[PDB]
């Protein structure tokens, strides 16, 4: 079906010191006139920041404070945070439509997080937990569990790799990460996934498994003063071979 | 919260193959266009279909607009696990100067498969040589059974999860529980949720 | 009461 | 008596010296009440009849919003038009738009309207049934197919059978004093002697509302059209109308001529003669 | 763009009496496009403050306008209304015949 690749946002993930400025970008190849910058926060849904009905003009939406846009051209519409604030941590969606009031086509969206200090960023720790003996014997099936934990922000994608190719059948990953301290803001997050396979398959020691977790942290242009290793964007993974009876 | 588009939210658990009907109520009488949008968790909104007065059929999907009573309906026949997602009611109408699109908070659907041969069990998985965590797995349980968050902060229990071993055409519910906290045992965990009295509890 | 006109040729 | 409401837009491209000039005006029957001018200092829908001032700020805001938005919509169609017709960008062009509804004596929806005209020629139009369209040329055939697949007719049908009539009704009642009134024509007749055995008898009809009036010039119990000089009805500017039809008449035959004035505000059709 | 030539009628709001206040009306109709210059002359001199109606049209799509001004007609005074249009080679002047 329609890949709606017409609208393109960049970046997909960002993290910021409350002080820092930042600009999200958006582009529509569909030759629409009107482009929009939305902001989806849980329990309030989509709220419009700014929009641009024509190639030349822009106007404020429901919440344009801390934000400024510029419709540089027919195709491009930039959202700019002059001085980030914890408050501005949301998911940001951009979208275009033929003209105002027409069905809107949306970009993939961009996950942005603002923190009093970058020292609060941590990459995930991925560990794999091998099937239960109890399980393989009762059900003739082995469930592997993968635990990505202590990561901040919650910017992660988690894949399962069986013998060098990514799998999707037998997998089920949490739809959403967990606040380890739901009370505290700046709480680190935790993800959990499970791959399941026929016991026969898992007992075969030629079969190799990896839980891969992409993380979106800092870039070497950013500054790190903490003794800990700089929490840059990276793929943490855990590994496991088959083991027979 | 003040909203020109109101949509009863809250998960709507419905069995697979079952019919689901959703409704949305718009205030502003001067609404001109009407739409349904499907948004998958952690993803972007996609136009599902525009809703017209004359009626709009599209196979499984059917949707009407009642200008008179100011409500729109979406109805999904033979619901499928695949169409588990949040449905957003969207109406355009004159904001300031310029016709604009108002989005509902959205109602979230959860289609669930009926487990032919359930086998409620709570297994304890082998430790990662370098992780101090007891990790608990509750699987193969009746789709009706629903897990509840832990009383202890130190115990982390992840919600239910439907996986499909398409290879052998088998589907299984599963929920995972991990703590490092002493006094945490697999039999212990999930006692905070109402689990089948049948649940199998071995000592590996 | 003016019309809610927004469509393009 | 059947009443009607019409709004009339007028977009004019002035290339290389600003966005087109957009001038929309609304009438109930033959009385105008609002207007909007893309260039005037208000940048708001301004009242014109005494009675529409009655409307609250909500009305003015929403009305201003609708018409401003229309102004954009047509400013863009003015561009779309050029492409569809392979015309130059340096030429000045005119996109007039009209929409409205009729109400019966009862106040029931009688008939709706919606039609566009590029450079003073039927472009597209909504049919009597408010369900299909009538496109002028191969150009509008494009816009037609666009609007068919968007169910635009339905959208408009909803406005016409709804908001449009609701407003027409409210207005007729709000300004009942003015709009349902029927000013009768204050008719006289004067002598204009010309050359020999000839004169001009000008049948006057002054300060009447509405503008629907018919003048007949009958001599000797016989209707005469050949020597009749009837000007198209004209405004007074005070909210009334005017019309005159003269006849060239032979010297002494003045008392043999009668003028027949029919109007809604009269009990019965009037008859006039030369009164020396 | 296919053009159309304006019709002119000059007259007063009420039948004219020398010394009695009145309003001077020039009414252009059936013309296209919208752009039109229109002045009111007190014996070939442009009148300072003259108002105009809101640009509106007929089923013909032909535009119409009323230009008007508060005045007091006199026996000697001869008023006219000067119209310039694209369609016109040079302005068309139309004097107020107080019997027309």
């Amino acid at each position: 079906g329609s890949m709606n690749a017409g609208v393109t946002q960049t970046p997909k993930f960002q993290v910021l010191k409350t002080g820092q400025s930042m600009t999200l970008q958006c582009a529509q190849d569909m030759n629409h006139n009107s482009m929009y910058w939305y902001r989806q926060d849980p329990g309030m849904g989509l709220r419009l920041i700014y929009y641009s009905a024509s190639e030349g003009t822009t106007d404020k939406g429901e919440v344009p404070n801390g934000y400024n846009v510029s419709r540089l051209n027919k195709r491009e519409f930039s959202l700019r945070l002059e001085s980030a604030a914890p408050s501005q941590t949301s998911v940001y969606f951009c979208a275009s439509s033929e003209s105002g009031g027409y069905e809107q086509y949306f970009g993939p969206g961009t996950r942005l997080t603002v923190t009093e200090d970058l020292k609060n960023v941590f990459p995930p720790e991925v560990a794999v937990f091998e099937p239960s003996e109890a399980e393989i014997s009762h059900t003739q099936k082995a469930t592997l569990v993968c635990l990505a934990t202590g990561f901040y922000p919650d910017h992660v994608e988690l894949s399962w790799w069986v013998n060098g190719k990514e799998v999707h059948s037998g997998v089920c990953t949490d739809p959403q990460p967990l606040k380890e301290q739901p009370a505290l803001n700046d709480s680190r997050y935790a993800l959990s996934s499970r791959l399941r396979v026929s016991a026969t398959f898992w007992q075969d020691p030629r079969n190799h498994f990896r839980c891969q977790v992409q993380f979106y942290g800092l870039s070497e242009n950013d500054e790190w003063t903490q003794d800990r290793a700089k929490p840059v964007t990276q793929i943490v993974s855990a590994e496991a071979w088959g083991r027979a009876d | 919260m003040r909203k020109e588009v109101e949509q009863d939210p809250g998960p709507f658990n419905v069995p697979e193959g079952a019919t689901v009907a959703f409704n949305c109520t718009y205030s502003n009488s001067a609404s001109q266009s009407f739409f349904w949008y499907r948004q998958d968790c952690r993803k972007e909104p996609k136009l599902l279909m525009s809703v017209y007065s004359s009626g709009n059929e599209d196979g499984r999907f059917t949707a009407q607009l009642n200008r008179a009573s100011q409500y729109i309906s979406l109805l999904i026949r033979d619901s499928k696990l695949s169409d588990s997602a949040t449905y957003l009611c969207v109406v355009n109408m004159l904001r300031n100067s310029g016709y604009a699109l108002n989005f509902g908070k959205g109602t979230s659907l959860l289609v669930t498969p009926h487990i032919q041969n359930p086998d409620p069990a709570v297994y304890q998985l082998r430790d990662s040589k370098s992780s101090d965590k007891s990790v608990c797995l509750f699987t193969d349980f009746d789709s009706q059974t629903n897990v509840s968050q832990s009383k202890d902060s130190d115990v982390y229990i992840t919600d239910k999860c439907v996986l499909d071993m398409r290879s052998m055409d088998f589907k299984s519910n599963s929920a995972v529980a991990w703590s490092n906290k002493s006094d945490f045992a697999c039999a212990n965990a999930f006692n905070n949720s109402i689990i089948p009295e049948d649940t199998f509890f071995p000592s590996p | 009461n003016y019309n809610y006109l927004y469509r393009l040729f | 008596g059947s009443h009607s409401m019409r709004y009339f837009s007028t977009s004019v491209s002035r290339p290389g010296r600003g966005e087109p000039r957009f001038i929309a005006v609304g009438y109930v029957d033959d009385t105008q009440f609002v207007r909007f001018d893309s260039d005037a200092a208000s940048q708001r829908m301004e009242p014109r009849a005494p009675w529409i001032e009655q409307e609250g700020p909500e009305y003015w805001d929403e009305e201003t919003g609708k018409v401003k938005a229309h102004s954009q919509t047509d400013r863009e169609n003015l561009r779309i038009a050029l492409r569809y017709y392979n015309q130059s960008e340096a030429g000045s062009h005119t996109l007039q738009m009209m929409f409205g509804c009729d109400v019966g004596s009862d106040g029931r929806f009688l008939r709706g309207y919606h039609q566009y005209a590029y450079d003073g020629k039927d472009y597209i139009a909504l049919k009597e049934d408010l369900r299909s369209w009538t496109a002028a040329d191969m150009a509008a055939q494009i816009t037609k197919r666009k609007w068919e697949a968007a169910h635009v007719a339905e959208q408009q049908r909803a406005y016409l059978e709804g908001t449009c009539v609701d407003g027409l009704r409210r207005y007729l009642e709000n300004g009942k004093e003015t709009l349902q009134r029927t000013d009768p024509p204050k008719t006289h007749m004067t002598h204009h002697p010309i050359s020999d055995h000839e004169a001009t008898l000008r049948c006057w009809a002054l300060g009447f509302y509405p503008a629907e009036i018919t003048l007949t010039w009958q001599r000797d119990g016989e209707d005469q059209t050949q020597d009749t000089e009837l000007v198209e009805t004209r405004p007074a500017g005070d909210g009334t109308f005017q019309k005159w039809a003269a006849v060239v008449v032979p010297s002494g035959e003045e008392q043999r001529y009668t003028c027949h004035v029919q109007h809604e505000g009269l009990p019965k059709p009037l008859t006039l003669r030369w009164e020396p | 763009m296919i053009q159309r030539t304006p019709k002119i009628q000059v007259y007063s709001r009420h039948p004219a009496e020398n010394g009695k206040s009145n309003f001077l009306n020039c009414y252009v109709s059936g013309f296209h496009p919208s752009d039109i210059e229109v002045d009111l002359l007190k014996n070939g001199e442009r009148i300072e403050k003259v108002e105009h109606s809101d640009l509106s049209f007929s089923k013909d799509w032909s535009f119409y306008l009323l230009y008007y001004t508060e005045f007091t007609p006199t026996e000697k005074d001869e008023y006219a209304c000067r119209v310039n249009h694209v369609t016109l080679s040079q302005p068309k002047i139309v004097k107020w015949d107080r019997d027309m």
